[PDB]
């Protein structure tokens, strides 16, 4: 199934974009008029090998489904050792909640657009500027899990932003971020 | 097909006008571009890869992502700069707006009079305010940053609500849908204009 393939690599690239947005370094990739080998969704998104490993390890050959979501947790750890959850990115899927769809490039392009939205949004949540200022009194960490969404740990009044949704013949994909707005000990 | 319009409003110091406009315009163009199409005689097509680049704002506490096209960035910087100049020189209340319009060239099978039919318009309204102290300037850098975060979130949210995109073109009609004139990237056909209202 070409579609299962699309969803797998969309998940993998989602993790890459989020983790790379939290590295503390500006990201810059080049365009190519010619199709680049093993870039997906017509976006230049380089793969950090260690991140691919953790992502595949968490997925364990599964794709998102009801009650089974891919979550990327972004946290802050102080130099004293105290840890604080900053963000939970959630990639979810609906069940036999589909659309009688068109040719393959259409759904592919919609996933592409969702990754572009993710690129934009990862730069405008509070953790972005925190991640750019990391390295001394704190560091930014990530963790990936696959299962039930738990939004505890984000403190009172945490906000949620919907990055977007993509309908497919097998269900609706949804990508969102829940994020802490008050840093507190 | 019905054309969709969106309006954003920002209040900024004069020295922030350009970066604020570029942040919005590039966020929209990031979504409204693709890789360059290369057609075969049978009508099949391959698609190039779009790079992206983080851009730090120097006058706003903000970072935006843009497509990695020097040509596109040069074009946007030129018109945004002309807009900023016009706004500064107009001697009014510091009110102006820029519009980014995506359009298709009419196909013979379409019953329209105009040669350019818009399907999306994005308007960014600006109000320029003058500050008195460095103290206020520093605060303004922070606050405008927070507002732009809200604006980008709003752009993404409305993007998801816009269901329509042009039909993918055959080789003979690609220039009715896309700007094929750049080296790196392939935007939907667009025009940028501005107004000075007061």
């Amino acid at each position: 199934s070409d579609l299962d393939k699309f969803i797998k690599f969309f998940a993998l690239k989602t993790v890459q974009v989020i983790v790379q947005a939290r590295l503390g370094e500006k990201i810059c990739t080049r365009s190519s008029s010619s199709p680049t080998g093993s870039d997906w969704f017509n976006l230049a998104i380089k793969d950090i090998p260690e991140v691919t490993h953790e992502a595949k390890k968490a997925l364990a050959g599964q794709l998102p489904a009801v009650g089974r979501s891919m979550c990327v947790e972004i946290s802050l750890k102080t130099s004293e050792g105290d840890s604080m959850e900053l963000e939970i990115w959630c990639l979810e899927m609906n069940e036999k909640c589909d659309k009688e769809i068109k040719v393959s490039y259409t759904v592919y392009n919609r996933l592409s657009l969702l990754l572009k939205s993710l690129l934009a949004i990862t730069r405008v949540t509070p953790a972005y500027r925190l991640s750019r200022k990391q390295g001394h009194e704190y560091v930014i960490l990530y963790r990936i899990y696959f299962g039930e969404v738990q939004l505890s740990g984000l403190g009172e009044g945490f906000q949620t932003v919907r990055v977007g949704t993509v309908g497919t013949p097998v269900g609706t994909i949804t990508l969102s971020c829940a994020y802490r707005i008050n840093l507190a000990f | 097909m019905n054309c969709r319009s969106e309006v954003l409003e920002v209040s900024v110091e004069g020295r922030q006008v350009e970066e604020a406009m570029l942040a919005v315009l590039h966020t929209v163009l990031l979504h409204r571009s693709t890789g360059k199409f290369h057609y075969k005689k049978e009508g099949t097509y391959s698609i190039g890869t779009v790079g992206t680049q983080d851009v730090d704002c120097d006058f706003i506490d903000f970072t935006y992502v843009r497509v990695s096209s020097e040509e596109l960035d040069r074009a946007l910087r030129k018109v945004v700069g002309e807009f900023k100049d016009a706004l500064r020189n107009s001697g009014g209340d510091g009110l102006g707006q820029m519009s980014l319009e995506f359009y298709q060239k009419k196909k013979s099978r379409w019953p329209f009079s105009d040669e350019c039919i818009p399907w999306e318009v994005w308007t960014v309204k600006v109000h320029v305010v003058a500050l008195a102290t460095e103290q206020e300037r520093q605060i303004c850098r922070e606050k405008v940053g927070e507002k732009l975060c809200e604006k980008i979130i709003n752009i993404v949210e409305v993007m998801n609500r816009h269901e329509y995109l042009p039909k993918m073109p055959t080789q003979s009609e690609v220039d009715n849908v896309f700007d094929t004139g750049l080296r790196d990237v392939q935007p939907y056909l667009y025009k940028i204009s501005f107004q000075i209202t007061d």
